[PDB]
């Protein structure tokens, strides 16, 4: 399924390509403010050399050069806000890649929804793409259920399970799964007097 | 041009009090918000006029090119009496007598009909508004569905217990770094 | 909007600031994305499960009480009463004042589906418990599912039956202490007054900002322009415009630096809902001071509120050990 599902809808690879995106745009319109006065007479630099006389010729390339540096800096300040961001999902891949591949982690929602049972990473261009495999319980029935069964005059809590009944008949059963077993002393322990 | 002073505004009456020696009026920001006529002594506060944005809500330029222009933020009166030969700023006059108008919390999205069905949210008009495109085609406005109501019993004796599962596969896609560069 | 903060009314401004370039495009571009970064919080962090619970019709819940939390059916907003304290408390003409191109759009999520979603998390776990977060919900007795939670803590079920009712009243003894707490100090929300009065100290600074002369004769452009002759008059329109320009940038700077904040905020906040409510966590100092048992969320303006309930060992004696 996942093989058609990829190739099927065109917004799924959304996340890596915004960033390669974010990128070209930021170079893009970096290089593109060269053609810009920034308040003076022109944007050509031997031009703004060549007509002006020495005394302003200053007071004007002061002006390109202040502004372009400006260009620089702000683009410098949007890489290190992006790197930062890129850094806070990079440390959230060592993790995921630290807990759900090399082993089993029980933080819930966490190595995909549902119970998680493994994963598979796989590379993808500057990042990663992760395939978890998870155990979701689907069809359901309900019956009637009590907290504790008093026989010898004492109560019985179940060890590992919980108490269920068809209507006619009372068993102890697993939590995540239909699994009706006989109710022993091997599933149960007592806990003082039934009253 | 009051006594020498180039502003635009709008002028209505003020009951602000001034002190005798008093002639203007000045708020935080050094802009004068009340002035004394100089023929007859009166109060006028200046209020500017009414602006504010204007998105577009298109669908894809493949499937179609009817739009729903949406006026955020303004009273919905005015581009009624924005109707005019040169007294609107945007060029595109002629669609402010166009389709139902519609009032929102956000501003006046001129240009879809409201329905009162609720589907999932595909373009977010703003504070619980969402508008798509729908089929004899139009874009249509509604109100969001967070989803579908469910109602799980309860009770001092009812368990529910799975009897069967399916193991899914889901991805998880996280970007690792960016693009090195130099300068 | 740019042409109106950096600008006056004033055409001849409007042509000198596009002389500068794209500088307000860029600006558009950045204050956009943290408007939907900031949809997309409330989004991922409300919105975890897509189907809408309703509230049981009946309260009687093994003993425990759930009135201040459950919806109030009173008035017409499902706010509770701790909800109804918190939002009373944050109490958030200066917004008539900003005339000067500055706005603040409404929220996607108004505040009734923000409550819905709280009423649904909230009334989906006291009646199903940690199971509608994985796949199908399920329903099970509420005084059993907390014998399922002591359970994780180490110590045997045999507790919370055997003392049912004490523990139903130190929760209710619990629950009432926490309400007056919480009207009682005037800065138990403070952080939450503190991240609104943030937004509006940086929004008036960024007002008063244009009254300031930055090195020009005057701070009005219509008088600069009515009383200096184009040719000298471009030059003190410069420093203003540069000055204002440079004013927007740290404005915008500022807001990116505390919006990365807030989102940090908000992914840890994410994870608390989706680990201490939809499921028993085990880490140390995550899910409340002691052995966690379970949480509560509660809506406020700009944030959330968790009532975590932990489990903490009272008198010790002390033995000889072999
Ligand atoms: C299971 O739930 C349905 C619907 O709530 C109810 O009609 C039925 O009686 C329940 N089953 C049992 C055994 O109680
Ligand atoms: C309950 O389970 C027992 C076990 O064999 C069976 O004999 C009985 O018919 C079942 N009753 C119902 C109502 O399912
Ligand atoms: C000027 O106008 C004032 C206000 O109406 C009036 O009292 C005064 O007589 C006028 N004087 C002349 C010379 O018009
Ligand atoms: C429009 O259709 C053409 C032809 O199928 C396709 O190449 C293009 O990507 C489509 N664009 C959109 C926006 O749907
Ligand atoms: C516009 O003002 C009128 C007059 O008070 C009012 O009735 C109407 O609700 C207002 N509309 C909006 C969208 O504010
Ligand atoms: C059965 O559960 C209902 C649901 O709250 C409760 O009102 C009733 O008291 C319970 N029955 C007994 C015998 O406790
Ligand atoms: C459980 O679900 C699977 C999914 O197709 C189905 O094949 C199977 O028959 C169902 N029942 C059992 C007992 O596995
Ligand atoms: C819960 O507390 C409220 C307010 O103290 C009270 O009115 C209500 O009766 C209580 N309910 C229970 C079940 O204790
Ligand atoms: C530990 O127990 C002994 C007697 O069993 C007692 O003398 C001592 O005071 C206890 N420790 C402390 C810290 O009280």
């Amino acid at each position: 399924k996942i093989q058609d599902s990829l190739s099927s809808t065109p917004s799924a690879l959304g996340k890596l390509q915004d960033v390669v995106n974010h990128n070209a745009q930021a170079l893009n319109t970096l290089v593109k403010q060269l053609s810009s006065k920034f308040g003076a007479i022109s944007s050509v630099l031997n031009d703004i050399f060549s007509r002006l006389d020495p005394p302003e010729a200053e007071v004007q390339i002061d002006r390109l050069i202040t502004g372009r540096l400006q260009s620089l800096q702000t683009y410098v300040t949007q890489q290190l806000i992006r790197a930062a961001e890129i850094r806070a999902s990079a440390n959230l891949a060592a993790t995921k890649m630290s807990e759900c591949v090399l082993g089993q982690s029980k933080r819930v929602d966490f190595c995909g929804k549902g119970y998680h049972l493994m994963s598979f990473p796989q590379s993808a261009p500057h990042g990663v793409v992760f395939l978890h495999v998870t155990y979701v319980p689907a069809q359901e029935k309900n019956f009637t259920t009590a907290p504790a069964i008093c026989h010898d005059g004492k109560a019985h809590f179940p060890r590992e399970g919980v108490f269920v009944s068809n209507g006619t008949h009372w068993f102890v059963t697993q939590r995540n799964f239909y699994e009706p077993q006989i109710i022993t002393t091997d599933n149960t322990f007592v806990s003082g007097n039934c009253d | 041009n009051f006594n020498g002073l180039k502003g635009t505004g709008v002028l209505t009456e003020s009951n602000k009090k001034f002190l005798p020696f008093q002639q203007f009026g000045r708020d935080i920001a050094d802009t004068t918000d009340a002035v004394r006529d100089p023929q007859t002594l009166e109060i006028l506060d200046i209020t500017p006029c009414s602006f504010g944005g204007v998105s577009v809500i298109t669908p894809g330029t493949n499937t179609s090119n009817q739009v729903a222009v949406l006026y955020q933020g303004v009273n919905c009166t005015e581009v009624p009496v924005a109707i005019h030969a040169d007294q609107l700023t945007p060029t595109w006059r002629v669609y402010s007598t166009g389709s139902n108008v519609f009032q929102t919390r956000a501003g006046c999205l001129i240009g879809a009909e409201y329905v009162n069905n609720s589907y999932e949210c595909d373009i977010p008009i703003g504070a619980g508004i969402c508008a798509s495109y729908q089929t004899s085609q139009s874009i249509i406005a509604y109100t969001m569905s967070l989803g579908a109501e469910n109602s799980v019993a309860y009770s001092n004796n009812s368990i529910a217990i799975p009897t069967n599962f399916t193991i899914s596969v889901t991805t998880e896609i996280l970007p690792v770094s960016m693009t090195k560069t130099s300068v | 909007d740019c042409t109106m903060y950096i600008c006056g009314d004033s055409t001849e401004c409007s042509n000198l600031l596009l002389q500068y370039g794209s500088f307000c495009t860029q600006l558009k571009r950045a204050l956009t994305g943290i408007a939907v970064e900031q949809d997309k919080n409330t989004q991922e962090v409300f919105a975890q499960v897509k189907q809408i619970y309703k509230t049981p019709p009946i309260k009687y819940f093994g003993g425990f009480n759930f009135s201040q939390i459950l919806p109030d059916p009173s008035k017409p907003s499902k706010r509770s009463p701790i909800e109804d304290l918190l939002f009373n408390k944050v109490t958030l003409l200066i917004c008539a004042q900003k005339f000067k191109g500055l706005t603040v759009l409404p929220p996607l999520l108004t505040d009734e589906m923000i409550a819905q979603y709280t009423s649904a998390l909230l009334a989906g776990t006291i009646t199903s418990g940690w199971t509608f977060g994985a796949g199908p919900a399920l329903q099970i007795p509420f005084p059993m599912q907390m014998a399922y939670r002591f359970n994780g803590i180490g110590v045997t079920q045999n507790v919370l039956y055997e003392n049912q009712k004490l523990i139903a009243n130190q929760f209710n003894s619990a629950i009432g202490k926490i309400q007056d707490s919480l009207s009682s100090t005037p800065s138990a929300l403070g952080k939450l007054q503190d991240v609104v009065n943030h937004n509006a100290q940086a929004l008036n600074t960024l007002v008063k900002q244009l009254s300031s002369k930055f090195g020009a004769i005057s701070s009005v452009l219509n008088d600069i322009f009515s009383r200096l002759d184009p040719p000298e008059a471009e030059v003190q329109i410069d420093r203003l415009i540069t000055g204002r320009l440079q004013s927007l940038q740290t404005y915008v700077t500022q807001q990116l630096i505390r919006a990365a904040e807030i989102r940090a905020s908000a992914n840890l906040a994410a994870t608390k809902m989706s680990e201490c409510v939809l499921g028993q966590s085990k880490r140390v100092d995550f899910c409340g001071k002691g052995y966690h048992l379970m949480s509560f969320p509660q809506s406020a303006p700009h944030g959330v509120v968790f009532l975590h309930v932990t489990y903490v060992p009272a008198q010790e004696k002390n033995f000889t050990t072999a």
